C-alpha cells in the first residue's frame, strides 16, 4: 500500500523533472543562440514548447492520486485538463509536421525550396495550434468537479446521454491521437528511408554507407520511440472502456504506468529531436 | 647590361632611403601619451541586405550612404533615421565597389561585368536610371572614386587604372606599371593625386594631370588590399594579407609605422581614418574589427558584432560616426 | 512625434523592404552554377545545347527550376582574388576535352594540354572556398576521342598508362584520373558525363545532379545528414 | 624594349627631393594634435548635440 | 513629366462627377498624389492626398466624407470621386505629384487645372495683399504662421509657390534652405519661427504674379491669402 | 463533339430532375402526413433536404460545361462550390449517423431508450451540420474566378504553396467522405446483420425467415448503392491528382459520369430511405 | 426479459421500418 503509492509517486517526479529539464534547456538554447532564423528550429522550438506544457499539469495529477481528490478548484481542474488534451494534440500534430517537413525535403527537393521557409513552416505551425484548439476548447467547457464518497473528482463531465458523447471522444481522440499519426509517419520515413537508399550520394564508401546507416538507425528509433511510448495508453483505454475491470494494485499501477510512458515520450523528444540534431550538436560543441 | 642596371639602381635607391632615415617614428612618438580605452557602442541596425554586402561609401552630408549587394541592389540609407532612401536594381549581381559623388548627384558601382555604371538620382522623372555605362576594362573594376561629377577614377584587374570623362564616356589619362590587379585606391582630399595598391605588394603614387608615375613604395610581405590617404595628403596607411598594416609617407619616401600583433594572422579587408586621423581603423578577416592609434602604435578599440567576415570599413567626413561593411548582409553604425 | 514627410518616408521605406523581401525569396529558389574549364574546351557548345566580356550569365528552366550559369572564361586577371564571391554556389560546372592530350598548349608548346587540366581541377577543387561543393565533370570530344585513340596511343604523352588500347578503357582511365585529383572525397562529390550530339541527356545529367546537391543541402538543414 | 622602359621609370623615381623624416614627423604629429578637438569619436560629444540618439 | 486634367464642365448642384487624371513620363507608382483647388477671386486650397501605393488617405476637414480619392497605378490614371457637391466647391482642381525622402523635392511639379461651375488647424497669415514694385528694386514679403514651425529635426516645413496669370503655378523655394530645380539663384528665403521673409534681388517682369506660402507641418494642409504684385 | 455534349448534358438533366422529383416529394410527405415527430423521420427529412440542396447546384455544372465559362459571378461561384462541398459531407454524415441509429436500436436496445428520442436526433443531426460547416465556410473563402484562355473559370484557389494545400484539402475530403463513412456503416449494418439472425424471433418459421431474408437484403442494397457510387469518383480524384493524363473525349465522359455516379447516390436515397420505409409505405397506401 | 428484450428489438426495428 505505502510502498506502491511512494514508487507511483516517484515515478511521476522523475518524468515530470526530467521533462521540464529537457524542454526548458531546449528552449533557452534555442532562444539565447540559434533566435529560430531557420524553419526546423521553429519546429523544434514547438516541440519543446508542447511538450513542456503538457509535462506541467504532471504535478497536479500527483498530488490528485496522493491525496485522493481534486483540492485545487473548479477553474485550476478546467485549466490542467484542457492543457493535458491540448497540448498531448499539439505535440502529435507537431512530430506529424516534423515527419511531413523531412519527406518533403527528402523526397521533392524543389517543392522543398518553396515548402522549407520560415514563412511557411510559422503558418502551418499557427494553423497546428488552431486545430489543436477544436479539442481545447470543448474539454474546456465540458470539464467540472463532482462531489464523488466526500471527495472532489476533476473530470470531464458529459450531456445526456452521457455514454455516446463519451464512447465520441474516446473514438476521436483515439483514432485522431494514433491511427492516423502512426500511418502518417511510418509512411513518411519509409518512403523517406527509400529515397534515401536510392541516392547516390549517401551510397559508394564506406563512411557514407556508415552515415546512411547512422540516418536510418535514427529514424528507426524515431519511429519506435513514437509507437511503444504511445501505444500502451491507448489500447489500456480502449480495453477498459471496452471491459469492465475489478480494481487491484497491479491495475493502479498499470494505469499510472502506462500515462507515464505517455508523458515519457514527451521527456524523450528533446533527446532524440534537439540533441542528436547535428546543427544544435555543433553549438553545444562551440560553447 | 640594361637588366643589372635596373638591379643597380634599385639598389641606390634603398641606399638613399636608408641615408635620408636617421630616427626612427616609434622613439620619437613616445612622448605623447596613450589615448586609452575607446568603447564604440553600436547606433544604428541596418537591414534590408539579403546577400553578401562588398562596399559602401559615405555621403559628403555625413548622412546618406550606399552600399553595394549581391542581390543586384545598390541601397542609399538614411543613417539618422533608418530609411531607406533608394534601392538601385542592378543588372550584374557581381559587384565589388560603389562610390558616392561629392555633390550627391550620381552612384558609381563595378564589378566582375567589367563595367562601370554610373546612376543619376536628381532626375525628373523620379526613378534611379543609368546615365553612363564605362566599358573598355579588360579587368575585374575593383575600386572607384568620384574625383568631381564628370571625372572619376576606377582601378580593374587588367593592371590598368583609367581616368574617365563620364560626359564623353572615354577614358583621357591611362595609368599602367602595376603587376597584377590594382585591388583599391583612395582619393587624396585636394584631388590632384592618388595612390593605389596592388598585388605585387607595391602602392605607386600617382598625378592625374601628369599621368605619370610619381613614387613607388615596396615595404610589403605579399600583396595590397586595401589603401587609405591621411586627412593632410601627405600619408597613407595600407591593409595587406600578411596582418600587417603600415605607413608610408609620401615626402619622406619610407615606411613610418609598422602595425602588427602575433595572435592575428588574417588578412586585412578595409583600413580608414578618424577626422582629425589620430585613429587608424582597420577590418580584418576574424570577424574583428581593431582601431589603432597612428602615433602611439597600439590596441585602442574592438568592434565585434559581425557575423560574418568583415568586407569594407568606412569613416564618415565630419567623423561622428563609422561605419562597418560585413558579410553577414547588416551594416553596423559606431559612433 | 514625426512630421508628416518623415511619415511618408517610412511609408516609402517599407514599400521598398517589401519590394527586397520579394526579390530575395525569388533570388531564393534560383540555382547558381559556375561555369569552368578551357577555352577551347566547349563551353560555348554545351551553353547552347542547354539553351535549346565580363561574366556570361545563362538563365534556363527545367522541371520547374530555375538555373543561373556564370562563365567567367573571358576574364583574364588572376583568378584567386576574385574565387571567393562564388562561395555561396550550387555546383561547379567543370568541363574539359578529352582530345586535348595530343594537342599541345599554345603557349611556348611545353605542357600538354591534358596536364593543364589537371592543375585546373586540382587548384579548383582543392580551394578552400569550395570544400563542400559537388563538381560536375564534363568530358568533351568524345567522337574526336574515339578516332584520335584509334590512330594513336596514349602512352606517348605519359608512359604510366600501360592498359590496352581501347575506347573504354582509355575513357574509364581519364575518368579515374580526374577521380583521384579529389583529396576530400567525403564532403564533394564528383559528376562526370561523357557529351554527346544529343541535347537531352546533358540537361538531365545536369538536373540529377542539383537535385542530389540540393537533396544534401534539405539533409544538412534538417540535420540527419 | 620593356626593361628599358622599365629603366627609365625607375631613374625618373630615383631623382626626387626627400626631406628630413624628423621634421615630417613633427609635422604629423602637430596636425594630429591640432584637430583633436574638433574629432568627435576621439572626445565623446554630448547627447544633445550627438545626432544619433537612442530610440 | 506632364500631367492633363479631364472631366470638367458644369455640374448641377447634388450630382456627382469623376475627374480623371493621366500621367506621362514619370514614374507614376513612386509619387503621392495631392488635389488642390482655387477659387476665381481667393487663392489656392488643398483637398485631399493619396501617398503611393495607397497606404494612407488625408482630407481637410471641410471636404471630408463627400470626396473619395483613388488611384490605378497599372493605367498610370488618378480619380477623384464627387458626391453631393455644394455651391462653394466651383474652383479649378489641379494635380500635384509630390515624392517624399529626404533631401526631395515635393510639391515640384503642378497640373493644368480643369474647371468646374456650380450654379445654385496651423493658420497662415499674409499680412500684406498688394505692393506696388518697380523692376530692379528688392523686393520683401512676409509671411506668418499660428504655430512654429521650426520641427525638432531641423527642418521648417514652409513651401514657397509663384503662381503666374493664365499659367500653373511653380514651386520657388522649398523647406527655407533650398531652392527648387530650375529656379534662379534671384529668389531666397530667410527668418525664423512665426516670421518669415521673401526677397526677390533683380526683378523681372515674369517674376510677377501671386506668391503663396505653405505649411506642411500636420494635415490638413492651409495656405496663405495670396500677395500679388504688380507693375 | 456533339453527340458527347449531347449525351452529358442529357445525363445531368435525367440526374438533376430524378434528385429533385424525389427530395421535394419526400419532403413534401414528411411535412404534410409525418409533421417530423419521430427521430428516424427527422432524420429521413435532413437527408432528403441535404440531397436536395447537393442535387440544385448541378444544373450550373451543366452550363459551366455546355458554355465553357463561368458566367454567373464571383459570389454565386462562391456559394455553388461551398453548397456543394458542404451538402456531400452532410450527406454523407447523415447516412453514418442513421446507420449508428439502427444499430444502436438492434444492438443496444436499454441504450436505445435514451438514444431514439427525437430532441437527441435533432441534437445530433444539428452537430451534423456544424461539423459540415468546417468544410462549407473556408471552401467558401477560397472560392473565386479567374480568367483562363478568355474563359470565366469557377475552381477553388490555394495559397502559396499551392500544391501543398490543394493535397491537404483531397485527402481529408477523400478519408473523411470515404475511408471513415465506408468502415463505419459496413462494420454497423454487418453488426446489426448477425444479431438479427441471433434474435430467436426473425427465425423459427418460413415467413419470419422471409421477413429477416428481406431486410438483409435491404441492409446489403444500401451498402452496395453506396459503395457503387461514391467509389468512382474519389478513386478517379486520387489517380487524376497522383498521375496526369491526357485529355480525351473517353477522359471527359468518365469524368462527368463518376461526377452523375455521385449525384446519382443523392438521387437514389429517397427511393432506398423513404419509398422503402414501412412507416411511410403504410401512408401512401392509405392516401 | 429476454421476452421483454426481444419485444423492445421488434419495436424499435418498427420505428426504423427495416421490419
Ligand atoms: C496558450 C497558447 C499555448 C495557445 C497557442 C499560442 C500560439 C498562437 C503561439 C504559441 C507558439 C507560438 C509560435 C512560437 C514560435 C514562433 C517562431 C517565431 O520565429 C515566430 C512566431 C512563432 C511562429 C510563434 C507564433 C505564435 C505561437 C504559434
Ligand atoms: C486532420 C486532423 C487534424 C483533423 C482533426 C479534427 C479534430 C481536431 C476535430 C474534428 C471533429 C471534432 C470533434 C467533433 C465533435 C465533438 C463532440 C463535442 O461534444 C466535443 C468535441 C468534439 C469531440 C470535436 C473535437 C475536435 C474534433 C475531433
Ligand atoms: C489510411 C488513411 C486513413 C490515412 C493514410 C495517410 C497516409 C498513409 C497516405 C495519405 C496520402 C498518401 C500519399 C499520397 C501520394 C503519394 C505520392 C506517391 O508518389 C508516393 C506515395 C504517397 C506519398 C502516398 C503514401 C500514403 C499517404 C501518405
Ligand atoms: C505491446 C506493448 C508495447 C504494449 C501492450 C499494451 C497492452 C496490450 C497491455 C499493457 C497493459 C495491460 C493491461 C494491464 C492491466 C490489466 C488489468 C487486468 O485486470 C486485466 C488485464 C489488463 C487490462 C492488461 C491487458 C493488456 C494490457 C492493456
Ligand atoms: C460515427 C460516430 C459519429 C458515432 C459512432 C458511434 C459508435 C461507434 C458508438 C455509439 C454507441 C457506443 C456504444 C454505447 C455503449 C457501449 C456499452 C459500453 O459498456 C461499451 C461501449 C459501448 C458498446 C459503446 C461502443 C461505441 C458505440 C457503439
Ligand atoms: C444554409 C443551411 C443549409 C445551413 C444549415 C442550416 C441548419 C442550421 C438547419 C438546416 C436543417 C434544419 C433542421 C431540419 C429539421 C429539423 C427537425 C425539426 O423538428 C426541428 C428543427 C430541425 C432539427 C432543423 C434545425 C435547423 C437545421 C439543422
Ligand atoms: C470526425 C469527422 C467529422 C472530422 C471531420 C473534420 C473536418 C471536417 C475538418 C478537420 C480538418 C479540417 C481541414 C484543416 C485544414 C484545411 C486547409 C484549409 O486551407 C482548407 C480547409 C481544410 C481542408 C480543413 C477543412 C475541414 C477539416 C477537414
Ligand atoms: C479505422 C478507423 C480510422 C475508423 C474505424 C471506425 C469504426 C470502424 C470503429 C470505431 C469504433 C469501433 C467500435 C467500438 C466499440 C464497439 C462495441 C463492440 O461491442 C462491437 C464493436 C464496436 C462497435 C467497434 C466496431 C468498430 C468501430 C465502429
Ligand atoms: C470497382 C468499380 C465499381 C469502380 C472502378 C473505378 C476505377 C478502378 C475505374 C473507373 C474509371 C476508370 C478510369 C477511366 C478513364 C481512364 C482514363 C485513361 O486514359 C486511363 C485509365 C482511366 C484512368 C481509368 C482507370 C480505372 C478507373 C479509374
Ligand atoms: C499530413 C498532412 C498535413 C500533409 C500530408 C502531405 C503529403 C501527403 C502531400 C504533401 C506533398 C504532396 C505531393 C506534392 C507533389 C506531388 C506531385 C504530383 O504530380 C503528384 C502528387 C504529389 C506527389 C503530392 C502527393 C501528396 C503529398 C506528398
Ligand atoms: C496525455 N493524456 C491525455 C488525456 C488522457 C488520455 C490519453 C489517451 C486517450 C484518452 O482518451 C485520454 O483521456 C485521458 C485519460 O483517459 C487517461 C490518460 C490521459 C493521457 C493519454
Ligand atoms: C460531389 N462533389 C463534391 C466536390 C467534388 C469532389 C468529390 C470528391 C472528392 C473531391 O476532392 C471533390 O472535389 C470536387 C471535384 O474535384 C470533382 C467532383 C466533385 C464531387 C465529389
Amino acid at each position: 500500500s505505502m510502498i506502491t503509492a511512494i514508487t507511483i509517486m516517484a515515478l511521476y517526479s522523475i518524468v515530470c523533472v526530467v521533462g521540464l529539464f529537457g524542454n526548458f534547456l531546449v528552449m533557452y538554447v534555442i532562444v539565447r543562440y540559434t533566435k529560430m532564423k531557420t524553419a526546423t528550429n521553429i519546429y523544434i522550438f514547438n516541440l519543446a514548447l508542447a511538450d513542456a506544457l503538457a509535462t506541467s499539469t504532471l504535478p497536479f495529477q500527483s498530488v490528485n492520486y496522493l491525496m485522493g481528490t481534486w483540492p485545487f478548484g473548479t477553474i485550476l481542474c478546467k485549466i490542467v485538463i484542457s492543457i493535458d488534451y491540448y497540448n498531448m494534440f499539439t505535440s502529435i500534430f507537431t512530430l506529424c509536421t516534423m515527419s511531413v517537413d523531412r519527406y518533403i525535403a527528402v523526397c521533392h527537393p524543389v517543392k522543398a525550396l518553396d515548402f522549407r521557409t520560415p514563412r511557411n513552416a510559422k503558418i502551418i505551425n499557427v494553423c497546428n495550434w488552431i486545430l489543436s484548439s477544436a479539442i481545447g476548447l470543448p474539454v474546456m467547457f465540458m470539464a467540472t468537479t463532482k462531489y464523488r464518497q466526500g471527495s472532489i473528482d476533476c473530470t470531464l463531465t458529459f450531456s445526456h446521454p452521457t455514454w455516446y458523447w463519451e464512447n465520441l471522444l474516446k473514438i476521436c481522440v483515439f483514432i485522431f491521437a494514433f491511427i492516423m499519426p502512426v500511418l502518417i509517419i511510418t509512411v513518411c520515413y519509409g518512403l523517406m528511408i527509400l529515397r534515401l537508399k536510392s541516392v547516390r550520394m549517401l551510397s559508394g564508401s564506406k563512411e557514407k554507407d556508415r552515415n546512411l546507416r547512422r540516418i536510418t538507425r535514427m529514424v528507426l528509433v524515431v519511429v519506435a520511440v513514437f509507437i511503444v511510448c504511445w501505444t500502451p495508453i491507448h489500447i489500456y483505454v480502449i480495453i477498459k472502456a471496452l471491459v469492465t475491470i475489478p480494481e487491484t494494485t497491479f491495475q493502479t499501477v498499470s494505469w499510472h504506468f502506462c500515462i507515464a510512458l505517455g508523458y515519457t515520450n514527451s521527456c524523450l523528444n528533446p533527446v532524440l529531436y534537439a540533441f542528436l540534431d547535428e546543427n544544435f550538436k555543433r553549438c553545444f560543441r562551440e560553447f | 647590361q640594361l637588366r643589372q642596371e635596373a638591379e643597380q639602381l634599385k639598389n641606390q635607391i634603398r641606399d638613399a632611403r636608408k641615408a635620408c632615415a636617421d630616427a626612427t617614428l616609434s622613439q620619437i612618438t613616445n612622448n605623447i601619451d596613450p589615448v586609452g580605452r575607446i568603447q564604440m557602442r553600436t547606433r544604428r541596425t541596418l537591414r534590408g541586405h539579403l546577400a553578401k554586402i562588398y562596399a559602401m561609401h559615405w555621403g559628403t552630408d555625413s548622412r546618406l550612404l550606399v552600399s553595394a549587394s549581391q542581390d543586384g541592389k545598390l541601397i542609399i540609407w538614411d543613417s539618422y533615421t533608418t530609411n531607406k532612401v533608394h534601392a538601385i536594381p542592378l543588372r550584374s549581381s557581381w559587384v565589388m565597389t560603389c562610390a558616392y559623388a561629392p555633390s550627391g548627384n550620381y552612384v558609381a558601382c563595378g564589378g566582375l561585368d567589367n563595367i562601370c555604371s554610373i546612376y543619376n538620382l536628381k532626375t525628373r522623372e523620379g526613378n534611379v536610371r543609368v546615365s553612363r555605362e564605362l566599358a573598355g576594362h579588360t579587368g575585374y573594376l575593383s575600386c572607384c572614386r568620384f574625383l568631381d561629377d564628370n571625372q572619376i577614377v576606377t582601378s580593374s584587374g587588367d593592371t590598368t587604372c583609367a581616368l574617365w570623362d563620364i560626359e564623353t564616356g572615354q577614358q583621357t589619362t591611362t595609368f599602367t606599371g602595376h603587376t597584377g590587379d590594382v585591388m583599391s585606391l583612395s582619393l587624396a582630399p585636394d584631388t590632384r593625386l592618388f595612390v593605389s595598391g596592388a598585388c605585387d605588394a607595391s602602392a605607386k603614387l600617382w598625378d592625374v594631370r601628369e599621368g605619370m608615375c610619381r613614387q613607388t613604395f615596396t615595404g610589403h610581405e605579399s600583396d595590397i588590399n586595401a589603401i587609405c590617404f591621411f586627412p593632410n595628403g601627405n600619408a597613407f596607411a595600407t591593409g595587406s594579407d600578411d596582418a600587417t598594416c603600415r605607413l608610408f609617407d609620401l615626402r619622406a619616401d619610407q615606411e613610418l609605422m609598422t602595425y602588427s600583433h602575433d595572435n592575428i594572422i588574417c588578412g586585412i579587408t578595409s583600413v580608414s581614418f578618424s577626422k582629425s586621423g589620430r585613429l587608424l581603423l582597420a577590418g580584418y578577416d576574424d570577424f574583428n574589427c581593431n582601431v589603432w592609434d597612428a602615433l602611439k602604435a597600439d590596441r585602442a578599440g574592438v568592434l565585434a558584432g559581425h557575423d560574418n567576415r568583415v568586407s569594407c570599413l568606412g569613416v564618415t567626413d565630419d567623423g561622428m560616426a563609422v561605419a562597418t561593411g560585413s558579410w553577414d548582409s547588416f551594416l553596423k553604425i559606431w559612433n | 512625434t514625426l512630421s508628416a514627410e518623415d511619415k511618408a518616408a517610412v511609408e516609402r521605406s517599407k514599400m521598398i523592404d517589401r519590394n527586397l523581401r520579394e526579390d530575395g525569396e525569388k533570388a531564393a529558389r534560383e540555382v547558381k552554377l559556375l561555369l569552368l574549364g578551357a577555352g577551347e574546351s566547349g563551353k560555348s557548345t554545351i551553353v547552347k545545347q542547354m539553351k535549346i566580356t565580363g561574366i556570361v550569365e545563362t538563365h534556363f528552366t527545367f522541371k520547374d527550376l530555375h538555373f543561373k550559369m556564370f562563365d567567367v572564361g573571358a576574364q583574364r586577371s588572376e583568378r584567386k582574388k576574385w574565387i571567393h564571391c562564388f562561395e555561396g554556389v550550387t555546383a561547379i560546372i567543370f568541363c574539359v576535352a578529352l582530345s586535348d592530350y595530343d594537342l599541345v598548349l599554345a603557349e611556348d608548346e611545353e605542357m600538354n594540354r591534358m596536364h593543364e587540366s589537371m592543375k585546373l581541377f586540382d587548384s579548383i577543387c582543392n580551394n578552400k572556398w569550395f570544400t563542400d561543393t559537388s563538381i560536375i565533370l564534363f568530358l568533351n570530344k568524345k567522337d574526336l576521342f574515339e578516332e584520335k585513340i584509334k590512330k594513336s596511343p596514349l602512352t606517348i604523352c605519359y608512359p604510366e598508362y600501360a592498359g590496352s588500347n581501347t575506347y573504354e578503357e582509355a575513357a574509364a582511365y581519364i575518368q579515374c584520373q580526374f577521380e583521384d585529383l579529389n583529396k576530400r572525397k567525403d564532403t564533394k562529390e564528383i559528376y562526370t558525363h561523357f557529351t554527346c550530339s544529343t541535347d537531352t541527356k546533358n540537361v538531365q545529367f545536369v538536373f540529377d545532379a542539383v537535385t542530389d546537391v540540393i537533396i544534401k543541402n534539405n539533409l544538412k538543414d534538417c540535420g540527419l545528414f | 624594349a620593356q626593361a628599358r622602359k622599365l629603366v627609365e621609370q625607375l631613374k625618373m623615381e630615383a631623382n626626387i627631393d626627400r626631406i628630413k623624416v624628423s621634421k615630417a614627423a613633427a609635422d604629423l604629429m602637430a596636425y594630429c594634435e591640432a584637430h583633436a578637438k574638433e574629432d568627435p569619436l576621439l572626445t565623446p560629444v554630448p547627447a544633445s548635440e550627438n545626432p544619433f540618439r537612442e530610440k | 513629366v506632364q500631367l492633363v486634367e479631364s472631366g470638367g464642365g458644369l455640374v448641377q448642384p447634388g450630382g456627382s462627377r469623376k475627374l480623371s487624371c493621366s500621367a506621362s513620363g514619370f514614374a507614376f507608382s513612386s509619387f503621392g498624389m495631392h488635389w488642390v483647388r482655387q477659387a476665381p477671386e481667393k487663392g489656392l486650397e488643398w483637398v485631399a492626398y493619396i501617398s503611393s501605393g495607397s497606404g494612407t488617405i488625408y482630407y481637410a476637414d471641410t471636404v471630408k466624407g463627400r470626396f473619395t480619392i483613388s488611384r490605378d497605378d497599372p493605367k498610370n490614371t488618378l480619380f477623384l470621386q464627387m458626391t453631393s457637391l455644394r455651391s462653394e466647391d466651383t474652383a479649378m482642381y489641379y494635380c500635384v505629384r509630390s515624392i517624399y525622402y529626404y533631401g526631395s523635392s515635393p510639391f515640384d511639379f503642378w497640373g493644368q487645372g480643369t474647371t468646374l461651375t456650380v450654379s445654385a488647424d496651423i493658420v497662415m497669415t499674409q499680412a500684406t495683399s498688394s505692393v506696388p514694385v518697380t523692376p530692379g528694386e528688392s523686393v520683401s514679403i512676409s509671411c506668418r504662421s499660428s504655430k512654429s514651425l521650426l520641427h525638432s529635426n531641423g527642418n521648417t516645413y514652409l513651401y514657397w509657390f509663384l503662381q503666374r496669370p493664365g499659367q500653373s503655378p511653380q514651386l520657388l523655394i522649398y523647406r527655407m534652405s533650398n531652392l527648387a530645380s530650375g529656379v534662379p539663384d534671384r529668389f531666397s528665403g530667410s527668418g525664423s519661427g512665426t516670421a518669415f521673409t521673401l526677397t526677390i534681388s533683380r526683378l523681372e517682369a515674369e517674376d510677377v504674379g501671386v506668391y503663396y506660402c505653405m505649411q506642411h507641418l500636420e494635415y490638413p494642409l492651409t495656405f496663405g491669402a495670396g500677395t500679388k504684385l504688380e507693375l
